[PDB]
RNA sequence: UCAGGGUUCGAUUCCGGAGAGGGAGCCUGAGAAACGGCUACCACAUCCAAGGAAGGCAGCAGGCGCGCAAAUUACCCACUC
RNA sequence: CCUUUAACGAGGAUCCAUUGGAGGGCAAGUCUGGUCGCAGCAGCCGCGGUAAUUCCAGCUCCAAUAGCGUAUAUUAAAGUU
RNA sequence: CGGGAAACCAAAGUCUUUGGGUUCCGGGGGGAGUAUGGUUGCAAAGCUGAAACUUAAAGGAAUUGACGGAAGGGCACCACC
RNA sequence: ACACCAUGG
């Protein structure tokens, strides 16, 4: 697959953000 | 497959219509104004700027050349844009930090030909033209 | 594009239908998807049944059959070679190949 | 090397290659590291990097393998960038240095 | 090759220069359409199928 | 669940014109539908026809000829004003030769032709060419 | 601009409205919340003998500034009013 | 100022027409000289690597013409709202 | 029958001879179902959802080749036994 | 009645 592993990459690189983000404020 | 047709679905077609022309890359940059907002120029067909340094810029694949560009920044905005010289042996008619007055390419908004993001041209360098400076008509003012 | 008017499947009017094995693969098909087949063969070979019918012990004794049910997964049915790709109209025979 | 590819022309190299001296705005110049995109960094026999660029001359044609000797155009109003215009081989490089042409700065 | 292989002006300088070998002052204003009429239209000498144009010179 | 029945009506005259029967039958009717297949029977584009009494809405049977090219139904009955009337005619009929817009006025069902000739606009219905 | 339907524009000589740097208050008058009127605060700016006084071109010309972007500091009530 | 009029005022080498093109779309050269994937052209497809119908110039030819080219907003093409 | 770019469809037909009724929804390719705001969830996440910027194509059905560690026939001591 | 077979100025 590669749109399965696309979506599967954006979504763990976006949980982490989100845990920078929110770990910050 | 439907498009309600009866004598008083007036309201509908309209209201529908308006949110449709919302998908229109064309229609929608015109109204949006997030593009005239970040447009270099002010939404005007030319701007004057002070010329920072001279650059050449490699075409894009398969033809090949160095093609001879300023770097500005404008005087209005202050923001910086790179532009293009227009004919052969030009760029020795520019020297660095006097005034041009850059203009559009031709699309639009997009880089032209083999150019690589460059979307600007000069046409005049100090009050005088390109045209005229090249076909010897005038001589630079110094 | 399409390539068969049934989706290469049984299953018409039915949601769901329970998977069921391959017998080499151990792939997990539907029951309507997967290519079946009967086998009905004697215990002894051919080779061997004029020996074992000369040392029965009785006089009259017909050896009994194997009855087996088989189903494949289409990867390990082509490879074993139990169907073949037909012409692109001769794909729409459905009747089963002369004994 | 080895390919299919006996469709272009062949080499023909053993006629006459002559020596190739500096110019106004040309000098001499060494290969430090490669990059991608076709485009190389060097390192010229006075000390400016000039992070230089393969002209369309020499594209799949002659290849600039890493840690040569090499001739490059300069540009007659920028600097850090420049133009490979010929490779020599080791025999023109010797015959260079000998001749007193490149100094005796860097190896080969 | 020699100088800057960027050098700018290159052919624009090392072309040869030649002057306009002219004299005969060209025809303006309806006395040139009555030219161009007379020549696509008044006399036509007759010529073979394969027809030619009015620059043609191969 | 069938809004419009002259709509019906018409479609089902036509879809068998084309076929190339001879005969039709049109369920259920009305004195607009009867009204209609006058106007399209005066003018020579269908035979004589005949309506079956059932004590409901009835039906009808129609007998073709192969004069008829199109017959149709415009959906919302929308209102003309003999003024507005070329703008339809023009873009309705195929050529101003032959061809004819029927509509509803307050004196009863005619062609344009006619209303014209009366002095009134009103309710468009459909169209035969 | 436009077959038919429409799309886009209308600061701009005619009609209506609103405002004289920003907000506010009023005198006189039939008529004004008037600025070619007055009073006060805000922001600007001029003269001084340092006590005081004076100001409002989005009227006509003209100048600086701004910008890709726009004319003369002329003549006259003879015409319309 | 225009109009009305005496006196001077035309031989074309001036009392001088320009602006953009010439592969295709799209009217017009498979001429000659120069450059050699450089300089450059080109709205788009594409031209230039020593034999360029596309670059630089001479010659010739094309379109509109007292006008023509470029940048930009917008309308028709768009039955791509 | 007729329709369609065709594969194909008794509906995907009755459509430039265009109008039976009504709901959701598309507008070149990417950035992107991303950023951000709201909301629901213990959490994993769902729902709603941009722009800057970049690009002359990305795509659909079908045709002829070439290839296949795909299948069926057949052949050669420049193939094997 | 299936060992290993990557890459291309
Ligand atoms: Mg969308
Ligand atoms: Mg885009
Ligand atoms: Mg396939
Ligand atoms: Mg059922
Ligand atoms: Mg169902
Ligand atoms: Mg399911
Ligand atoms: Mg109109
Ligand atoms: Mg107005
Ligand atoms: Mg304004
Ligand atoms: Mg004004
Ligand atoms: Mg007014
Ligand atoms: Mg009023
Ligand atoms: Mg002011
Ligand atoms: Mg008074
Ligand atoms: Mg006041
Ligand atoms: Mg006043
Ligand atoms: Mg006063
Ligand atoms: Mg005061
Ligand atoms: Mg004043
Ligand atoms: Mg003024
Ligand atoms: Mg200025
Ligand atoms: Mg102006
Ligand atoms: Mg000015
Ligand atoms: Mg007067
Ligand atoms: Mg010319
Ligand atoms: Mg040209
Ligand atoms: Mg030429
Ligand atoms: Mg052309
Ligand atoms: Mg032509
Ligand atoms: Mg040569
Ligand atoms: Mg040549
Ligand atoms: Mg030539
Ligand atoms: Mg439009
Ligand atoms: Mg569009
Ligand atoms: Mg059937
Ligand atoms: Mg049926
Ligand atoms: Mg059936
Ligand atoms: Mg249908
Ligand atoms: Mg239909
Ligand atoms: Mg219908
Ligand atoms: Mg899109
Ligand atoms: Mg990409
Ligand atoms: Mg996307
Ligand atoms: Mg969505
Ligand atoms: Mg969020
Ligand atoms: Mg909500
Ligand atoms: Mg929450
Ligand atoms: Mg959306
Ligand atoms: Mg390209
Ligand atoms: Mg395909
Ligand atoms: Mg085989
Ligand atoms: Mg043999
Ligand atoms: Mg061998
Ligand atoms: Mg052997
Ligand atoms: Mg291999
Ligand atoms: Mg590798
Ligand atoms: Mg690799």
């Amino acid at each position: 697959m590669r749109a399965k592993w696309r979506k599967k990459r954006m979504r763990r690189l976006k949980r982490k953000r989100r845990k920078m983000r929110q770990r910050s404020k | 497959m439907g498009k309600c047709r009866g004598l008083r679905t007036a309201r509908k077609l309209r209201s529908h219509r308006r949110d449709q022309k919302w998908h229109d890359k064309q229609y929608k940059k015109a109204h949006l104004g997030t593009a005239l907002k970040a447009n270099p120029f002010g939404g005007a067909s030319h701007a004057k700027g002070i010329v920072l340094e001279k650059v050449g810029v490699e075409a894009k694949q398969p033809n090949s050349a160095i093609r001879k560009c300023v770097r500005v920044q404008l005087i209005k905005n202050g923001k910086k844009i790179t532009a293009f010289v227009p004919n052969d042996g030009c760029l020795n008619f520019i020297e660095e930090n006097d005034e041009v007055l850059v203009a559009g390419f031709g699309r639009k908004g997009h880089a032209v030909g083999d150019i690589p993001g460059v979307r600007f041209k000069v046409v005049k360098v100090a009050n005088v033209s390109l045209l005229a400076l090249y076909k010897g008509k005038k001589e630079r003012p110094r | 594009t399409k390539k068969r008017r049934n989706n290469g499947r049984a299953k018409k009017g039915r949601g769901h239908v329970q998977p069921i094995r391959c017998t080499n693969c151990a792939c997990c098909v539907p029951k309507d998807k997967a290519i079946k087949k009967f086998v009905i063969r004697n215990i002894v070979e051919a080779a061997a049944v004029r020996d074992i019918s000369e040392v029965s012990v009785f006089d009259a004794y017909v050896l009994p059959k194997l009855y087996v049910k088989l189903h494949y997964c289409v990867s390990c049915a082509i490879h074993s070679k139990v169907v073949r790709n037909r012409s692109r109209e001769a794909r729409k025979d459905r009747t089963p190949p002369p004994r | 090397g080895g390919k299919n590819r006996r469709r272009g022309k062949n080499e023909n190299e053993s006629e006459k290659r002559e020596l190739v001296f500096k110019e106004d705005g040309q000098e001499y110049a060494q290969v430090i590291k490669m990059l991608g995109n076709g485009r190389l960094e060097a390192m010229c026999f006075d000390g400016v990097k000039r992070l230089c660029h393969i002209r369309g001359k020499l594209r799949k044609k002659v290849w600039i393998n890493t840690s040569d000797i090499i001739l490059v155009g300069l540009r007659d109003y920028q600097d850090n960038k420049a133009d490979v215009i010929l490779k020599y081989n080791a025999d023109e490089a010797r015959s260079l240095k000998a001749y007193g042409e490149l100094p005796e700065h860097a190896k080969i | 090759v020699h100088g800057s292989l960027a050098r700018v002006g290159k052919v624009r300088g090392q072309t040869l220069k030649v002057a306009k070998q002219e004299k005969k002052k060209k025809r303006t204003g309806r006395a040139k359409r009555r030219m161009q009429y007379n020549r696509r239209f008044v006399n036509v000498v007759p010529t073979f199928g394969k027809k030619k144009g009015p620059n043609a010179n191969s | 669940v069938r809004m419009n029945v002259l709509a019906d009506a018409l479609k089902s005259i036509n879809n068998a014109e084309k076929r190339g029967k001879r005969q039709v039958l049109i369920r259920p009717c009305s004195k607009v539908i009867v009204r209609f297949l006058t106007v399209m029977m005066k003018h020579g584009y269908i035979g004589e026809f005949e309506i079956i009494d059932d004590h409901r809405a009835g039906k009808i049977v129609v007998n073709l000829t192969g004069r008829l090219n199109k017959c149709g139904v415009i959906s919302p009955r929308f209102d003309v004003q003999l003024k507005d009337l070329e703008k339809w005619q023009n873009n309705l009929l195929p050529s101003r030769q032959f061809g004819f817009i029927v509509l509803t006025t307050s004196a009863g069902i005619m062609d344009h032709e006619e209303a014209r000739r009366k002095h009134t606009g009103g309710k468009i219905l459909g169209f035969f060419f």
